C-alpha cells in the first residue's frame, strides 16, 4: 500500500518514499532522502521531524517495536526528531521526542529514549537506550551494559545538534 | 566490525544522474557519479576543479560560505562534505570520509571511514 | 540504474562484472585494463594517472573501493569494501581488510 503524507509536510519531490509510510505534520524530508518500506512493515515519521540529504530508512520484514499510538510498527520516529546527512535508521527501531542522529551513523533494532543524542559515524545495535544519553561519535553499542553507561546529555552536546541543523 | 563494516552500507542509485541545488559552478572534465548530492545554501557555494571525481553516494554540502574540491582531488563513494571545505589540488578521500568544517593539503589522502569535524572556522 | 561510466584508455574483457555507479577514468597519458573473470563491486572508482591501472583475471574488488595512480592488482586477489590503493600494488592471491588504505 501507498505512503500517507501529510498535506502540511513539506516533502522533497526528489526523495524517495516506498510503501506503508506515514509522514506526520510540519516534517521536512530532504532531496536524495531514501525511505522504504517494501515489506509490508508499518513507518511512521512524528511531527515536525527533519530527514536531511542522504539519509535512510529501511526496515526488516519481522520485527516491531510499539508506537506511542499502541501500534506496532517496524519504525517509529517520534517528534522533532533529527536524522541528518548519510545516517541510517533501521529495522525495528524507536526514536522518541527529540532524538539526534549524526552523519552516518546507524541505528539498527533498538530503541533510542527522547531527548538522545547520537553523533557521527556510530552504531547502536540491540540496546534500549535510556532517554536523554548522549553517544560519542565513533562509538559501537551493542550491549545493553554499554548503555546503561552512556553520558548524559550535556547542555553543551545539544548545541552541538543544535548547530548542526540550523533552520 | 572489521573497520568500516559499522557504517552504513553504500546504497545503489535510483538515477543515472546526480542533483545540484544552490550555488555551483561545474568544470567540464569533472565525473559525478549518479545519485550525488551537491547542496549549496543561499550564503554558500559549491566549486568544484579541472579533472575531479565524485564518487557514488557522495553528498557535498555548502554552509556559510564555500565547499572548493580543487582539481585532480578524488572523492570515493560516500565521501560527506559539510560545512566549507577546500580539498587540496591532488588529494584522495577514502569511501565514506567524513569532513565537517575541516579542509585537506593538496596531495593528503584520507583513510575510509575517517571522520575530520571541528565546530566553526 | 545499472551503468558504469568510463573514460579515456579503458578496455575491459568481456566476461567482466562491473557494478552500478563505477567510475573507470583514465587520464590521457594513462590507461586502465581489466582482465576476465573480475568483479567491481558498486561505487568504485579507478583513476589511471601516470600510467597503467592493471586488474588481473578474477580479482574481486568490493564495494567503495578506489584506486588512483598506476598499479597492477594481481591475478585473483581480493580487496576488502571501501580499500583505498594509492600507487601502491597487490600481489597474486593478496588480500586487504576491508577499510584498509595502502598508499606510496
Amino acid at each position: 500500500a501507498e505512503p500517507y503524507i501529510d498535506p502540511a509536510a513539506q516533502v522533497h519531490a526528489i526523495a524517495s518514499i516506498i510503501g506503508d509510510v506515514r509522514i506526520a505534520a510540519g516534517v521536512r524530508v530532504a532531496a536524495g532522502v531514501s525511505i522504504r518500506a517494501d515489506e509490508g512493515a508499518p513507518f511512521q515519521v512524528g511531527k515536525e521531524s527533519i530527514l536531511q540529504e542522504g539519509a535512510v530508512i529501511h526496515g526488516l520484514e519481522y520485527g516491531r517495536v510499539l508506537g506511542d499510538d499502541q501500534a506496532d510498527y517496524s519504525v517509529w520516529i517520534g517528534q522533532r526528531v533529527a536524522i541528518t546527512h548519510k545516517a541510517l535508521i533501521h529495522g525495528p527501531a524507536y526514536l522518541g521526542d527529540d532524538c539526534f542522529v549524526g552523519f552516518r551513523s546507524t541505528v539498527f533494532n533498538a530503541r533510542v529514549g527522547a531527548g538522545s543524542v547520537i553523533m557521527m559515524h556510530a552504531l547502536v545495535q540491540d540496546v534500549e537506550i535510556p532517554p536523554g544519553r548522549y553517544v560519542p561519535s565513533g562509538a559501537i553499542i551493542t550491549t545493553q551494559q554499554q548503555a546503561d553507561r552512556l553520558p548524559e546529555v550535556r547542555p553543551e552536546d545539544r548545541e552541538f545538534a543544535r548547530h548542526i541543523i540550523g533552520s | 566490525f572489521q573497520s568500516n563494516m559499522h557504517l552504513p552500507p553504500l546504497e545503489p542509485p535510483i538515477s543515472d544522474r546526480y542533483f545540484a541545488s544552490g550555488e555551483v559552478t561545474i568544470a567540464a572534465d569533472v565525473v559525478i557519479a549518479p545519485g550525488v548530492l551537491l547542496i549549496a545554501e543561499a550564503d554558500s557555494r559549491i566549486e568544484i576543479a579541472s579533472g575531479v571525481c565524485i564518487g557514488l553516494g557522495s553528498v557535498i554540502h555548502a554552509r556559510g560560505g564555500a565547499i572548493i574540491i580543487q582539481a585532480g582531488a578524488l572523492l570515493a563513494a560516500g565521501v560527506l562534505i559539510v560545512g566549507q571545505s577546500i580539498v587540496g589540488r591532488q588529494a584522495c578521500l577514502g569511501a565514506s570520509t567524513t569532513l565537517v568544517n575541516t579542509s585537506i593539503e593538496a596531495g593528503g589522502v584520507t583513510a575510509p571511514g575517517s571522520l575530520l569535524s571541528a565546530e566553526t572556522p
